[PDB]
């Protein structure tokens, strides 16, 4: 019958791992580099698109940074396709949230449910996992700013600064060295930049390669602002930090 | 549905899908559980290979299933979660039903049972998860101390250990504690923790967590400084 | 609209004896005021020595009767050919019945039979499952009339013994079944005479530790 | 890679004859039956020193009138006790009697060959399943994930099956007492346990029909090997 | 070979090897004799232990007042094929009130044996029936192998060591058959044919075990020293 | 009907009637009101029901696997509330039934609680379910004291029953105690209200409007 | 649930000495109206059974098919469905009794009064009645709707009590079938003159006779009878 | 015909909940604790149906200590009667909807604010400084508007509460047997033992 | 027993020159008891503007389920969700409720952000767009305000004219009801500034 083509694609290795998952991670490590950093005063994303080309239409592009709600964003780093499946599931997973006790969804709650359903895929329904990592950005009332990282495992953890994807080695290195807690947001701005600019394949690290975004306190008073960078935008902060 | 059967038996009479899910257990992180006189206290290892993490909101080794019972564990992190989820509901279903909270043994069979099942159920695999759940019944001023694995077997202990080199801190246990006289405080009792965990760790700094259950929903997790004072209590009173 | 219960009439009627019991019941079958059958046997042997009848709308009896004998049948098979006491009976009717608590059988059901300890045993149930190990009960449409003659006549009640003035009350002896058989009769021939559903005939099934026996008897067929 | 309900040229089901081996590698359980009542009788086998020998449970109450050992891996016969507690109850309820011992464990035994691609395997123990009814007095079975029970005067399963069975075979008799039968458990279970046999790593209980199901105290089971120890050194 | 992994795979010669195998546990299992007359059909079965404290396995299952048979093979199979039996046999007397025919019972264990060889994931039955009945049409003993092949016949013995006792019975096929109104010496020719198989064993109190369905009477099975007689 | 149920010092005292009607037609006498759920437990029944035969005899079912699962008595909390809980998924299908499951527990001590076709469930230290529970709750009120003998207390119990019996129709036939310890319960006696009444007429001096 | 449409009327039926005897008027009444006249209502199984059905028109044409689907099912892998396993009138009637009880038990009937009469192997006769409640009853005479007020007293004054049948004659018993189904027409005012009568003896076999009618009706009478009361003229 | 009452005065939110339980003809309690206590600084009093009222009240309470437990963290009052409103929004479309009515008295610890919802069964919820549910209103609204200030302390609020319970106990037919006070502040949940 | 009359309550919206008007009461009931005076009605999703009236669950359950929509129509359109597009969305949403329907009566108001075009719209419970010019009414006095928006309404009225014209058409409607009233609140919605007014009114 049909178990002669069945791959089995939710079990264990005689080590004790789960050979889809490690393999889904194999394909994120060659995925473009994103960074997230977590500042006193804010949080920065930054990401590399893969190898663009010229007619590639930047401004209305989006890989990589997506908005989950007014105060969560993600960076991605796998498969596009699947990130999005993903990404809509959370959308409405905050908004369910927000119709049920009229609050905005606490960033671990969501990232929780999110890493609840990659690892559904791990143990049930023979099916293939989730071939993504995600950088959860985001602010809520009780934690403040929060930085989360989650893998096809559907394993999540906190960071202060953290990067996936590509030449994550070297990128870890480099954001363990300069990093420090009493650190603000322009400051994280640049170190995110200099580390991507650092460890990158591509010969210069240039605006029309790049997707960047911000979580600020600045905005007026007591409230919170998603800023995706503009092409433009990436340009300057590329200009102003000294790397082009 | 899925419905492809995973676990299954070999000529040797082996289910190798439940015996690899305990090599993930033997990959996951040092946890130890040791019970005194009139208490229990959960240790558990934090790998130093990830630094620049956040502390605050990185989810914790020890959880909490109900205000009187914790549970934590060895192997697949994302697997534990399902456990918890599961636990922490039917910690909450049978109040509602039997209006009383729920035994610490009780909680044990409940989430070992759940484990089984995935053992023997088709288009599943087994959990990655060894569990150590601790706690004080309802009215009770016994300490009791569990252990789950992912064949669905549980069991009691006056003290156990799970995950990576747990065989070295076992042997260590093994010796350093008496049946007859258990750690009457607790301080006593989360020295000997941290002392067990000392043999394998590595460094004493943010590596080693530590949780103590007192009775009457009595749960406490110590700071970074409390427990470096135990480190440094330790290593002086051994340079001799 | 449709009904789907009617009425078919008819009594029965159960009495537990020291070693023995009996389930009467009439023959006739009726609706409205139109006479179905003169004999239509209605207490029906089930097997081990169990005598059951579900007086009231037929053909939920009919199906409550042949459900329970299916009972016995599958409790044979698997429980190693075991006898099902009439306790063991009882409770599983009550069963049957509740198991149509929200569309029940519109019947009023006896059984008979003898106990563990071989004494006389009579089980009375309501429509809903209820049940209770009685000395004696008429069941269906005359049991309003046959009741309170046998509390006077079985059980003794209101009677008491002569020159003492309702101090000493009447021994309760035990009766035979040649007594018992006469008061069945005189029941039916009376509630024959006052109950224009009662008549035609009147069947009795007696059990003993040797068995099952039938006994019939004529009744006033108008 | 095969299907789970594949017959082996030999007319075996293979998954069925691979529970068996795994039968074979756990904790030895004896059962004795007699006309004063039936003892069964566990290894507990704890696999450290730490683990607080009282909480291993491999002897289960299914109702007053029937107790349970098992042997194998002990998790699976959890279901297969939630089952057999719920069938005893059930008939209970049903026919206002105690269930016959061959009843409740042919309810047991129907679950085994309930897989297929329903759960997904074979349970992987064995159990002896004694008890008491009126009709077939004192009765000890052996339940096996065939599907197959097969009722003994006395039975041993688990690692020292083969030995204890062969010792089982001399020893018994048709007028063994329930203190002769207590005695002959104890010293069986010695003669095949890895560790010295002691109140604590082996456990003894018996069904009796005054009495019922009974788990013994470590206090009178440790009373009962000093009685093995004298009666013994006596010859 | 390449094709006994499942049930739904015949072979490049046209042959169902899981079929075969399930075939195969029959002949591992104890030896059960049928023999019919015209008024009477016997059913003889040798019942086996599994050692000298163990009880014999039982052989013999009733479906009917009618009807019964004799198992060989795996016990389960057989158990869960009576079960089916007696609710077919069931079935006909709630909804027809008419005793289930034994032909036609043939034809229901046919079908539900097949329908296990020709779906994926199943597999066959692995089990032979001996089933005896008295119907409206007289005596019958059918023969029921898990392949699906339901055989109606005078006599005949399957399990182990069977062809010896299904040779004594094709030699005494004259005889037999013209024992009517004698349920005794048609058991006797029962238990003579089945000690045809017996090799080193005999037949003993507790080993043997006889069924029996006739004219006037019920299936009915006989075990232990109600059998001693026949010895 | 007419079934009481009250804690005092010795435990709890249960009383209840054996009369069942249909209609104005007496149809049982003899009828058990108190249902032995198990030997530590007991049920009270009333309501046009005997719906509660089944559902109080399979409680006894899931009491009897809660201990055999939990190797603990079940508490009267949980007994009580399983019982709730499961008359409450019935709720608005049929007719009117009302309960007491009594039983004395080490944690709890004598506790009752009030179970209810409507799926009210109450703990309490008195209750009067039925027809005639209204005549019942008079005599009981201004008699019952915590520090009572359990002779005494029975006879309250007994002596409730009887004044319902006595007024309302559809009370009657006899009654019968239970006394309730954690040691179990302890039943005392069935007694007939045709020979009650006037026994307790003539020794108490009560019901002088009845000749006798 | 559901209400009867085009129905039919009474089917009277007796029990004789040899076998049993069954009519019904060839009538499909439509309320008030007497839409259909030419509707048999007796349907045979076999050549030893016959039903009789009343009531609602479709239901009976539907039972009728049942019936029909039930021969041919009975003769599948049947080398006897001739003989030894043919069908009998206690096979078919138990059938049919199954049906109506398990449709009344789904509240949606087959609004019908059934009478199966026949014979059986050993000889016995057959007769028995079932409805859309799924009540079922034995008599020595069986009618349905007016028959049963009508017929029976008539058919109970040849056959009162199981003794009178062995001395009935099949002559004896259609001559009150006959004259039962008379009075019908005289006083139901939804029958018809037109009618079908069953003969089923165990010698004879099966009889069935089509396009019967009411015959030596008396009406003369008529011709006295003026006016409601005092009128002469 | 059951009353339950709630003011939010300065720094704490009061409800009191009549003592009575009336089954037809009788009063089978008269202490009667028609509360459920959600959360430490939560409390939901109930009135409607008999079995509905307690079996919604318990849901809710076994919801409430699922979020504390999962999350460490209390939800706050208004989180808490959101989730309530969504549950009876759900119930009034149902084959049988819950007959609840309640009303949530909470103290928000991040806000330092004591805050009273009254949500009827409908699911139609209400935050305000004083409420009620049934006919209770009737009787109190008119004291309450007359004598209410959002600074009264909780000693004020008691009297005035007094005199709310004095005028139904004075002019409503049913005799409720009085009722449970209970106060929600920032130290958490009491009850007036003495009322 | 009516559901659209338990709570009662009204939604009035008119247009302007280059503008919107739209206003409610602030009354919530129990039929005779008044039990709330801060039952605002009118909510917004951006720049568009949703009033409604009837039975208070429904209204708060909607308002609740239009936020949900329009934040996932925001984050997947990278826009605002314009007045005759969120239209639409009502009537979609309510429609498939066509059996079991919401007891409300919705009120749509806003300026087309791109065209600059003032719209108003009105629904019936199940979805029925009524997509008037002129004007717009809800709730329990529908009727009356019905009657004062007819006489006192002419079109091309300046914002500050326009507040004068809608605050009198719903507070002489408001007092001629007895389900209505208890305060109520006027939106004055130009292209980028919205200016929102709380009137003063008799309290019975
Ligand atoms: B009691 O009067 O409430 C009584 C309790 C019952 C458990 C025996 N109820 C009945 O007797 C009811 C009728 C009724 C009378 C008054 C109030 C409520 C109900 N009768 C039955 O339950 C009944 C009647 N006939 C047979 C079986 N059961
Ligand atoms: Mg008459
Ligand atoms: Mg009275
Ligand atoms: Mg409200």
């Amino acid at each position: 019958g049909s178990r002669r083509y069945d791959s089995r694609t939710t079990i264990f290795s005689p080590e004790g791992r789960l050979y889809q998952v490690e393999y889904a991670l194999e394909s994120i490590s060659h995925a473009g580099t994103a960074i997230g950093i977590m500042a006193s005063d804010g949080i920065v994303l930054a990401a590399e698109r893969k190898v663009t080309s010229t007619l590639l239409e930047q401004d209305t592009s989006t890989e990589k940074l997506y908005k989950l709600n007014d105060k969560i964003a993600v960076a991605v780093a796998g498969l596009t396709a699947d990130a999005e499946i993903l990404i809509n599931t959370a959308r409405i997973h905050a908004q369910n949230y927000l119709k049920t006790y009229n609050e905005d969804i606490p960033v671990e709650i969501l990232v929780r449910r999110l890493s609840d359903i990659k690892q559904g895929y791990t143990q049930h329904g023979g099916l293939r996992p989730f071939g993504v990592s995600f950088i959860y950005a985001g602010y809520d009332d009780r934690y403040g700013y929060q930085l989360y990282t989650s893998n096809p495992s559907g394993n999540y953890t906190g960071w202060k600064a953290i990067s996936v994807g590509a030449n994550t080695s070297a990128a870890q290195t480099l954001l363990q060295m300069d990093y420090k807690d009493d650190m603000k947001v322009d400051d994280a701005i640049e170190l995110a930049l200099k580390t991507l600019s650092k460890t990158t394949d591509s010969s210069a690290l240039t605006y029309d390669r790049l997707e960047f975004a911000t979580i600020r306190k600045g905005a007026n008073d007591g409230e919170v602002y998603q800023k995706i960078f503009k092409p433009q935008e990436i340009k300057d902060i590329l200009v102003k930090t000294g790397i082009t | 549905g899925y419905d492809r059967a995973l676990s299954i038996f070999s000529p040797d009479g082996h289910i190798f899908q439940v015996e690899y899910a305990l090599e993930a257990v033997k990959r996951g992180t040092c946890a130890v559980g040791v019970k005194g006189k009139n208490c229990v206290v959960l240790g558990c290892e934090r790998r130093s290979t990830l630094k620049l993490q956040d502390t605050r909101i990185t989810p914790s080794k020890v959880s909490k299933i109900d205000s009187h019972v914790v549970l934590s564990f060895s192997g697949l992190n994302a697997d534990s979660r399902i456990l918890i989820e599961k636990a922490r509901v039917e910690a909450q279903s049978h109040r509602l039903t039997l209006e009383d909270p729920v035994t610490v043994e009780y909680l044990t069979r409940y989430v070992a049972g759940v484990q089984q099942r995935y053992t023997q159920s088709g288009g599943v695999r087994p959990f990655g998860v060894s569990t150590l759940i601790a706690g004080f019944d309802p009215r009770d001023d016994e300490p009791k101390l569990y252990q789950t694995e992912p064949s669905g077997i549980y069991s009691s202990w006056s003290a156990q250990t799970i995950g990576r080199n747990s065989k070295t801190v076992r042997e260590f246990l093994e010796k350093n504690y008496d049946r007859k006289e258990p750690p009457a405080t607790v301080e006593e009792c989360v020295k000997l923790t941290v002392r067990s965990l000392l043999e394998v760790v590595q460094t004493g700094a943010k590596n080693i967590e530590i949780t103590v259950v007192k009775p009457d929903s009595d749960i406490v997790a110590l700071s970074s400084e409390e427990i470096n004072q135990y480190v440094t209590q330790i290593e002086q009173e051994k340079q001799e | 609209q449709f009904n789907p219960y009617g009425d078919n009439g008819g009594t029965i009627l159960g009495i537990a004896g020291e070693d023995f019991a009996v389930l009467a019941g009439d023959t006739r079958n009726i609706t409205d005021y139109s006479i179905n059958s003169r004999y239509e046997p209605k207490v029906f042997d089930c097997g081990d020595n169990i005598v059951m009848s579900a007086n009231g709308f037929a053909a939920d009896g009919d199906a409550l009767v042949k459900r329970f004998k299916n009972s016995v049948k599958w409790y044979h098979f698997d429980h190693n050919d075991k006898k099902l006491s009439i306790n063991s009976a009882a409770r599983n009717i009550q069963h049957l019945l509740y198991g149509k608590r929200f569309f029940p059988y519109y019947v009023h059901t006896i059984i008979a039979g003898l106990d563990e300890d071989g004494k006389g045993a009579v089980y009375s149930f309501d429509p809903v499952g209820s049940y209770e190990r009685e000395q004696c009960r008429a069941g269906g449409a005359a049991a309003s009339l046959i009741m309170p003659f046998l509390d006077n006549q079985v059980n003794f009640k209101n009677q008491y013994e002569p020159g003492t003035n309702g101090k000493v009350k009447k021994p309760l002896k035990y009766l035979s079944v040649e007594e018992v058989i006469k008061l069945v009769r005189d029941s039916f021939t009376s509630a024959t005479e006052r109950h224009i559903q009662v008549g035609d005939g009147l069947e009795i099934l007696i059990v003993t530790k040797d068995g099952v026996r039938k006994e019939f008897y004529e009744l006033k067929r108008d | 890679d095969r299907g789970v309900s594949t017959f082996s040229p030999e007319g075996r089901l293979f998954q069925v004859e691979y529970s068996l081996e795994a039968i074979k590698l756990g904790s030895t359980a004896i059962g004795i039956a007699t006309k004063e009542g039936v003892v069964l009788g566990v290894e507990k086998r704890a696999t450290s020193p730490l683990l607080e020998s009282d909480s291993i449970e491999k002897i289960v109450e299914i109702d007053r009138h029937i107790g349970c050992a098992m042997s194998g891996l002990t998790a699976d016969a959890r279901s297969m006790i939630e089952h057999a507690r719920t069938a005893a109850v059930t008939h209970n309820l049903y026919y206002d009697e105690d269930i016959n011992v061959e009843s409740l464990t042919q309810s047991v035994c129907d679950l085994a060959l309930r897989f297929g691609e329903l759960m997904s395997r074979p349970f992987g123990v064995a159990l002896l399943i004694a008890g008491h009814d009126a009709d077939d007095g004192y009765q000890l079975f052996h339940a096996e994930p065939s599907g197959t029970f097969y009722r003994y005067n006395a039975k041993a399963i688990g690692s020292g099956s083969e030995g204890a069975q062969a010792e089982l075979l001399n020893e018994w008799h048709s007028s063994l007492t329930l203190k002769e039968a207590e005695l002959l458990v104890l010293k069986i279970l010695k003669q095949v346990m890895e560790e010295k046999l002691d109140e604590n790593n082996a456990q003894l209980s018996c069904i009796t029909k005054q009495d019922g199901f009974k788990i013994y105290d470590n206090e009178k089971t440790a009373e009962l090997i000093k009685e093995l120890k004298e009666k013994e050194a006596a010859e | 070979n390449n094709y006994d992994g499942d049930t739904v795979t015949f072979s490049p010669t046209g042959r169902l090897f899981q079929v075969e195998y399930a075939l195969e546990a029959i002949k591992q299992g104890s030896v059960t004799v049928g023999l019919r007359s015209n008024t009477h059909a016997v059913l003889v079965a040798l019942k086996r232990n599994a050692d000298e404290l163990s009880s014999y396995q039982k052989k013999i299952i009733k479906c009917d007042e009618h009807m019964g048979l004799s198992l060989a093979g795996l016990a389960p199979d057989a158990r869960v094929l009576s079960n089916y039996l007696r609710q077919q046999c069931n079935y006909s007397s709630l909804v027809f009130n008419r005793k289930l025919a034994v032909e036609r019972a043939g034809h229901l264990l046919c079908d539900k044996a097949q329908k296990n060889t020709q779906s994926y994931g199943g597999r066959p039955y692995g089990v032979g029936l001996l089933i005896i009945g008295y119907d409206k049409s007289g005596a019958h003993l059918l023969e029921f192998q898990p392949s699906g092949n339901v055989t109606e016949l005078y006599g005949t013995a399957i399990g182990a060591r069977s062809q010896g006792a299904k040779t004594y019975l094709e030699r005494t096929l004259d005889t037999f058959i013209k024992i009517d109104g004698n349920p005794d010496e048609l058991i006797k020719a029962g238990v003579e044919a089945i000690s045809q198989s017996l090799r080193d064993e005999s037949l003993t109190v507790d080993n043997l075990s006889i069924a029996i369905v006739g004219k006037d009477t019920p299936f009915t099975i006989y075990d232990g020293e109600a059998v001693a007689k026949y010895i | 009907t007419t079934t009481l149920a009250f804690r005092f010092q010795g435990g709890i005292i249960v009383a209840v009637d054996s009369r069942a009607t249909a209609g104005n037609w007496v149809a049982s006498q003899t009828v058990k009101k108190v249902i032995e759920i198990n030997p530590f437990l007991l049920g009270t029944m009333a309501g046009g029901a005997a719906d509660f035969q089944f559902w109080e005899t399979w409680l006894g079912s899931q009491c009897r696997l809660h201990e055999l699962r939990e190797k603990e008595r079940i508490s009267v909390a949980a007994a009580s509330k399983i019982l709730s809980n499961l008359v409450y998924q019935y709720k608005g299908a049929g007719l009117s039934m009302g309960t007491m499951i009594c039983g004395y527990t080490r944690k709890e001590g004598p506790t009752i609680y009030y179970v209810d076709s409507d799926g009210t469930r109450l703990k309490g230290d008195i209750f009067c379910v039925g027809s005639g529970q209204t005549f019942a709750y008079g005599v009981l009120d201004s008699n019952y004291k915590w520090d009572l003998s359990v002779e005494d207390a029975l006879y309250l119990g007994k002596r409730s029953i009887l004044a319902a019996a006595h007024r309302d129709a559809y009370s009657g036939g006899s009654v019968n105690l239970y006394h309730v310890t954690e040691d179990g319960w302890i039943y005392h006696g069935n007694h007939d209200v045709g020979e009650l009444f006037w026994k307790v007429k003539e020794e108490e001096g009560s019901f002088n409007n009845v000749i006798g | 649930t559901q209400q009867p449409i085009v129905t039919g009327t009474s089917v009277i039926s007796m029990k004789y000495d040899n076998g049993v005897i069954i009519a019904a008027d060839n009538l499909g009444s439509y309320g008030s109206l007497l839409r259909f006249n030419g509707v048999e209502r007796l349907i045979p199984v076999g050549d030893n059974t016959v039903v009789g059905i009343s009531g609602d028109i479709s239901d009976m044409q539907h039972i009728e098919r049942l019936l029909k689907d039930l021969v041919t099912e009975n003769a599948y892998d049947n080398p006897l469905a001739d003989a030894e396993e043919a069908l009998e009138p206690s096979y078919i009637f138990e059938y049919l009794a199954t049906v109506m009880y398990q449709r009344r038990s789904k509240m949606n009937p087959l609004w019908n009064a059934i009478i199966v009469a026949g014979v059986q192997s050993n000889g016995d006769q057959f007769l028995r009645y079932v409805n859309l409640l799924g009540v079922t009853y034995s008599s020595p005479t069986l009618a349905t709707g007016f028959g049963a007020h009508m017929a029976n007293p008539l058919l109970r004054k040849v056959v009162d009590r199981e003794s009178d049948i062995p001395k009935t004659t099949v002559q004896v018993a259609e001559e009150a079938i006959v004259n039962a189904m008379r009075v019908l027409y005289y006083r139901d005012a939804r029958s018809s003159r037109n009618f079908s009568l069953a003969i089923i003896d165990k010698n004879t076999g099966l009889t069935f006779k089509k396009n019967l009618q009411v015959e030596n009706m008396k009406w003369d009478f008529a011709k006295d009878i003026k006016g409601y009361g005092t009128q002469k003229i | 015909m059951d009353i339950i009452l709630g003011i939010r005065v300065q720094d704490s939110v009061i409800l009191a909940s009549s003592k009575a339980v009336t089954r037809g003809i009788s009063v089978l309690k008269d202490s009667d604790d028609k509360t459920r206590q959600l959360s430490p600084h939560t409390l939901m009093s109930f009135a409607g149906e008999a079995g509905d009222t307690v079996q919604f009240a318990e849901y809710i309470q076994a919801n409430i200590q699922l979020y504390s437990i999962r999350e460490d963290y209390e939800l706050s009052p208004q989180a808490v009667s959101s989730f309530v409103r969504q549950e009876l929004a759900k119930s009034i479309r149902s084959r049988r909807p819950y007959q609840v009515n309640v009303l949530i008295g909470g103290y928000d610890k991040k806000k330092n604010k004591p805050e009273l919802y009254q949500i009827d069964y409908l699911g139609t919820k209400v935050e305000l400084p004083y409420g009620a549910h049934g006919y209770s209103g009737f009787y109190t609204f008119s004291l309450l508007d007359h004598h209410y200030r959002p600074d009264m302390t909780t000693e004020e609020g008691l009297d005035l509460l007094k005199l709310c319970v004095q005028e139904l106990e004075k002019r409503m037919p049913m005799d409720f047997k009085g009722v449970i006070v209970k106060i929600v502040d920032k130290d958490g949940i009491r009850q007036v033992d003495d009322f | 027993s009516d559901p659209s009359s338990i709570n009662g309550g009204i939604v009035v919206a008119m247009t302007g020159k280059d503008c919107v008007a739209i206003a409610c009461d602030l009354r919530l009931g129990s039929q005779s008891l008044g039990v709330s005076n801060k039952f605002e009605k009118i909510f917004h999703y951006g720049h568009v503007f949703l009033g409604i009236t009837g039975l208070a669950t429904d209204v708060t359950t909607l308002n609740e389920m239009f936020r949900y929509k329009t934040n996932l129509y925001k984050l997947k359109e990278e826009r605002a969700i314009e007045p005759e597009t969120f239209t639409q969305l009502v009537s979609s949403s309510l429609y498939e409720r066509r059996f079991g329907p919401y007891f409300v009566g919705p009120v749509v108001a806003g300026i087309n952000s791109k065209s600059g075009k003032p719209f108003i719209a009105g629904f019936d419970l199940i979805g029925c767009i009524d997509e008037a010019k002129d004007f717009i009414v809800s709730g329990t006095a529908s009727d009356q305000l019905f009657g004062m928006c007819e006489s006192l309404y002419e079109p091309n009225l300046e914002p500050e004219d326009l507040f004068e014209t809608i605050s009198q058409a719903l507070l002489n409607a408001a007092d001629r009801d007895a389900l209505s009233g208890w305060g109520a609140v006027v939106y004055i919605i130009k292209k980028d500034e919205v200016v929102k007014r709380y009137l003063k009114m008799r309290q019975d």
